[PDB]
RNA sequence: AGGGGAUCGAAGAUGAUCAGAUACCGUCGUAGUCUUAACCAUAAACUAUGCCGACUAGGGAUCGGGUGGUGUUUUUUUAAUGACCCACUCGGCACCUUACGAGAAAUCAAAGUCUUUGGGUUCUGGGGGGAGUAUGGUCGCAAGGCUGAAACUUAAAGGAAUUG
RNA sequence: GCGGUAAUUCCAGCUCCAAUAGCGUAUAUUAAAGUUGUUGCAGUUAAAAAGCUCGUAGUUGAACUUUGGGCCCGGUUGGCCGGUCGGAUUUCCAACGGGGCCUUUCCUUCUGGCUAACCUUGAGUCCUUGUGGCUCUUGGCGAACCAGGACUUUUACUUUGAAAAAAUUAGAGUGUUCAAAGCAGGCGUAUUGCUCGAAUAUAUUAGCAUGGAAUAAUAGAAUAGGACG
RNA sequence: GGAUAGUGGCCUACCAUGGUUUCAACGGGUAACGGGGAAUAAGGGUUCGAUUCCGGAGAGGGAGCCUGAGAAACGGCUACCA
């Protein structure tokens, strides 16, 4: 306070703040890659829902939608990119 | 709604300045800012400013040190016919002495006294002391 | 402050906060000149020589005389760590 | 405006003094007359192509456009071969500093050799009085009709 | 920025504002109405000759006790009447009724002057002579 | 903020910077740009693509992987609406809160809402028509817009 | 204009009180109070404080939304849930302490960033009374609403704080 | 505000003040008045935020599109010398402005007339060991503008300039004895005439004419009815 | 077309339905001739201009006209009104 970076402020602050109020603004949802066994190949989905996500083939489910991040079913895993 | 984007630029360095700061994040910047801090900067008044780049419109860091009393600006942007120059300085600054009043004119967003000497005129920006 | 042929005319140009360069006026009796002493080989604190630094009384009712002080001092090689100029 | 019938008065419309004798047989039934204003107005070719008649013409008439020379947006076309444009501009209040939007409306006489709808931004020539009000006879278009059939149907 | 527009247009808003605003000044209202032409027995001029009805005593207005010494007149150009004070001792005894006065006004502007109550005016020539003289004695009143 | 209330949330996707990309992102513009046109086939709105192009595919942002936003996709592919969605959505809203106010006089507070509601739709028009997307003279009516919506 | 009319209850009538007592207090109780259809458009309709946008400073609560956790409590077999706890973040209703700052003060995170006087825009005021009166227009079934003067009078009326 | 019995205020005497051939008074207007507020007002409680929202006119309205760098030309002040018989210009130097080039860069455009300018060079050289210097015709600059054709997105701002009555005003020169004025006057051979004047400025809003291209608008290519040939 | 010195709804015939307006038309008031200018002096302003120069209008009120290059003249005529 009086005196400090604006240009570089430490990652840790940076991270706690609203997403529309970081250096330069960027989201903070992601993307997944999700399997339920059963099937071998793998459907990419957002990290925010609205439509309740069907797997490729199989009309199983997959996650539901809230009033954020969506809610994976059950038995499945992901990975992140 | 944003109404001069110059305006809150200013205003925003002159509460830094009072509030004893050092460094200012303007938002949104603009062509004009840059050339309003840009001369404030070639006359002592603020140190190193930096445009960083949201890929929107634009923020402005700047840094200033306490030699500036007030940058304020002009929010009808008046013409002034190379007379008037003379009335206004005299209205707004300080003294004869020092502080300049910057304009906008065909030949560039200038402060007055280089105004005056490369002899053009136009319309009223805001000013710095 | 000069005059026609040099001549320093115009007396007493006062101090200056270490801190916000403003001027420290007169009547400004809640500014502060804190004397850092320089010291030697093993202890001993050199007796009248310092290293000094002036805070308007504005910055010190602001609260910012402290984090103000340990940047001053630091960055002019008294402290090391302690302060951190991002946030 | 004129269109169509063209011989549709109680007197014979015609070109003063512009003599077609009827024994000497021609391809073109009538002689016709025109010139160029001047100033750099094109004389459109329409004036010269045509068959209308109107004296008041800058190309086809007796009228002679010298004075001021003035530009407006039209504003209406319900009179018969003069139209009324709007010259927008603003007034200089001293006291204020400031100008506020003012306006007037300037009578013109429009040859039919040009066809201009409201909203066209005309070039208009100073003129001798004309009528009771007009003083004006319109010598340029300077608009087209602003991008009208790009006003078109669905897909 | 509170209130008036700042554009650069805004002129005519700003201009007729302050017409607006103007008849709230008392003066310019007056000046406009033409108050002074219209009421006010005068004129509107500075002073106005008129004839003596009746010389009067006017009780003075607390917490002055007095009896005050006027003069009803009837203005020459108007008809309209008007009450009058006869200023410094005596110089009541140098009117008479149905001579002739002339009279001006108190300077406050209208509004009667310190204790009399109504009296807008003052006496300030009898018979064409002046108070002040006949007061004096610099002057003597004419024959008829 | 907030053209009819008094409301002020700040709320809104927070775009990337990289403008290209995402690079984890296979596909082809191709593969999008077909995957949009069957759900424009399929009645569905943009904004329904974009979404659902979004969370069930990989679809970061749609003009990104093609150089297009999606209206402009579909309109050259021919599948562009009579008129814009926006407009379309708030003429529906008008509607089905006017068949409300018919079945019940008394809520007064629905016919303060249907003002609001066409005030938004008929400033719109006139932003639509300025622009020339909607044919200068068209308008909004009770009377004839419930056979426009559907 | 219908319906309804329990209750409380302008008017009225009373018992008392009083020098008087057209009242306060007690009783009786008409309209009304409730509802439908249509009017009326006014309240100290109050935060006596226009709206949009930027900036300026600390604190603990809380309402809604969300994010994070080898948090608690729920047992079953761990979970899943749900409620709870802690940190953060938007956007609410407020309180707290400060006051760089403002104010004639009382007080004010706006009433701040104003003689170092300009972000955009709307509206109202210009001593007091006369007077929201006269008049004309207009709206209304009416009661009244809106618009709305002058002559004349007048040296104060007024505000916040102080001591009595 | 004084005056109801010792009136600092009336009626006078004395004395004293202010302005003075002039001084009071009445009315009006102007300054004071930031109490009409563009500059520059005030509205919680002093006068003043429409009960509330919508909303036309009106005023207002985010950011972004040739920037940066390199080269040449010649000006006007100022320094350190002055060469010179108070002012002079060359080289040294800064400083502040103007113009024109090349950087991927319409300058409206063809069709000649015209050329002032160097990519030239044709000779060589006044002279400091030479790019310090200009005369100088035979290949090779467009724009500097004539004039004819063929065409041109609209504006605001600002610059300089024309066209412009006098008296008034600001203001130069001149000792109307001074001055307000006036535009006179001043010199000698005062016997036969000599001569300086009768400036300058302001003159704006509009129209005209020109330079500028920041600021603020306008128009352009999306059903291609696009642009160049 | 007529009329004029001549353009022009100036007037007449025929034909049409136009013209102006919240950017304030139209109407009302002016104890209104306009201008150069005058008064007040930080600046921005405020107020004034019947009146020595320029323009316009009039000759008790209206209209008409003769002469003439030029008047709708008034120290010209004609009529009505006062
Ligand atoms: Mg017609
Ligand atoms: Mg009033
Ligand atoms: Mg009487
Ligand atoms: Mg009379
Ligand atoms: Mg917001
Ligand atoms: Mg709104
Ligand atoms: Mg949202
Ligand atoms: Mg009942
Ligand atoms: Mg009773
Ligand atoms: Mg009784
Ligand atoms: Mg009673
Ligand atoms: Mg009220
Ligand atoms: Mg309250
Ligand atoms: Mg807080
Ligand atoms: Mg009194
Ligand atoms: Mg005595
Ligand atoms: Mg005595
Ligand atoms: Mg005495
Ligand atoms: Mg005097
Ligand atoms: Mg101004
Ligand atoms: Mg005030
Ligand atoms: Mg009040
Ligand atoms: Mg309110
Ligand atoms: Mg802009
Ligand atoms: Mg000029
Ligand atoms: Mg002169
Ligand atoms: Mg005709
Ligand atoms: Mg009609
Ligand atoms: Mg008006
Ligand atoms: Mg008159
Ligand atoms: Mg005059
Ligand atoms: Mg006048
Ligand atoms: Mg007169
Ligand atoms: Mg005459
Ligand atoms: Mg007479
Ligand atoms: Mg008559
Ligand atoms: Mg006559
Ligand atoms: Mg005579
Ligand atoms: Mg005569
Ligand atoms: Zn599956």
């Amino acid at each position: 306070v009086l005196v400090q970076d604006l240009l570089h402020p430490t990652a840790a602050s940076e991270a706690r703040k609203h997403k529309l109020k970081t250096l330069v603004q960027g989201p903070r949802s992601y993307f997944l890659d999700v399997k339920c066994p059963g099937c071998l190949n793998i459907t990419t989905v957002f990290s925010h829902a609205q439509t309740a996500v069907t797997c490729e083939s199989c009309s199983t489910i997959l996650c539901t939608p809230t009033g954020g991040k969506a809610k994976l079913s059950e038995g499945t895993s992901f990975r992140r990119k | 709604t944003r109404s001069s984007v110059l305006a809150d630029a200013l205003n925003a360095i002159n509460n830094a300045e009072k509030t004893g700061k050092r460094q200012v994040l303007i938002r949104p910047s603009s062509k004009v800012i840059i050339k309003f801090l840009q001369v404030m900067q070639k006359h002592g008044y603020i140190g190193e400013f930096e445009y960083i780049d949201d890929h929107r419109s634009g923020k402005i860091v700047v840094q200033l040190n306490g030699r500036l009393n007030k940058c304020g600006v002009i929010s009808p942007r008046f013409n002034v016919k190379i007379g008037d120059i003379e009335k206004w300085t005299a209205n707004l600054l300080p003294a004869r002495q020092f502080g300049y009043v910057i304009l906008t004119t065909s030949a560039g967003i200038m402060d007055h006294e280089e105004a005056r000497r490369k002899h053009v005129s136009g319309k009223i920006l805001g000013f710095v002391y | 402050m000069e005059n026609d042929k040099g001549q320093l005319v115009e007396l007493y140009v006062p101090r200056k906060c270490s801190a916000t360069n403003r001027i420290i006026k007169a009547d400004d009796h809640a500014s502060v000149q804190i004397n850092v002493a320089k010291v030697d080989e093993e202890g001993r604190a050199i007796p009248g020589e310092y290293v000094t630094y002036a805070l308007s009384g504005y910055v010190r009712s602001r609260g910012e005389s402290d984090d103000s002080l340990n940047r001053l001092a630091q960055n002019d090689g008294l402290l090391k760590n302690v302060w951190s100029y991002s946030r | 405006s004129t269109e169509l019938t063209v011989q549709s008065e109680r007197a014979f419309q015609k070109q003063p003094h512009i003599f077609n004798n009827p024994k000497v047989k021609t391809s073109k039934r009538t002689k016709r007359w025109y010139k160029n204003a001047g100033l750099g107005f094109k004389t459109p070719k329409t004036a010269i192509e045509g068959s209308y008649i109107d004296k008041k013409c800058p190309f086809t008439g007796l009228v002679s456009i010298r004075g001021k020379i003035l530009t407006g947006t039209v504003v209406s076309t319900k009179m018969h071969r003069t139209i009324v444009i709007r010259r927008a501009y603003l007034h200089y209040i001293p006291k204020y500093n400031r100008y506020e939007k003012r306006h007037k409306n300037v009578p013109v006489h429009v040859s039919p050799a040009f066809r201009v709808q409201v909203g066209d931004i005309v070039t208009v020539g100073q003129c001798r009085p004309i009528s009771k009000t007009v003083r004006f006879n319109v010598v340029k278009v300077s608009a087209a009709a602003a991008k009208a059939n790009k006003q078109f149907a669905k897909f | 920025g509170k209130g008036k527009p700042r554009g650069l247009n805004s002129a005519r808003k700003l201009r007729v504002h302050r017409r607006n605003n103007r008849w709230a000044e008392n003066n310019y209202k007056k000046r406009l109405l033409g108050t002074a032409f219209k009421s006010s027995p005068f004129g509107g001029s500075s002073h106005a000759k008129g004839i003596v009805l009746e010389k009067l005593g006017i009780e003075s207005k607390q917490p002055n006790s007095a009896i005050r010494k006027c003069v009803r007149v009837q203005l020459i150009k108007n008809g309209k009447k008007v009450t009058a004070f006869v200023p410094n001792d005596g110089c009541l005894n140098f009117v008479d009724e149905n001579d002739e006065v002339l009279l001006a006004g108190f300077g406050r502007k209208g509004k009667a002057k310190g204790d009399i109550p109504g009296v807008r005016f003052k006496v300030v020539k009898v018979s064409g002579v002046s108070l002040l003289a006949l007061w004096k004695e610099k002057k003597e009143k004419p024959r008829s | 903020g907030r053209m009819h209330s008094a409301g002020k949330g700040i709320s809104s996707s927070a775009i990337p910077y990289s403008r290209n990309a995402p690079a984890w992102f296979k596909l082809s513009s191709e593969s999008v740009i077909e995957q949009i046109v069957k759900y424009a086939r399929k009645g569905l709105t943009p904004s329904q693509i974009g979404v659902l192009l979004r969370d069930a595919h990989g679809v970061t942002q749609a003009r990104v992987i093609t150089g297009n936003k999606i209206m402009r996709i579909l309109k050259s592919n021919g599948l562009a609406p009579e008129i814009p969605e926006d407009l379309y959505y708030l003429i529906k809203k008008a509607v089905s809160v006017r068949k409300h106010l018919e079945r019940n006089r008394k809520d007064k507070d629905a016919k303060f809402r249907l003002i609001l509601i066409e005030s938004r739709i008929h400033r719109l028009a006139r932003y639509y028509r300025t622009v020339a997307v909607l044919p200068p003279n068209w308008k909004y009516e009770s009377a004839t817009a419930s056979a426009l919506v559907n």
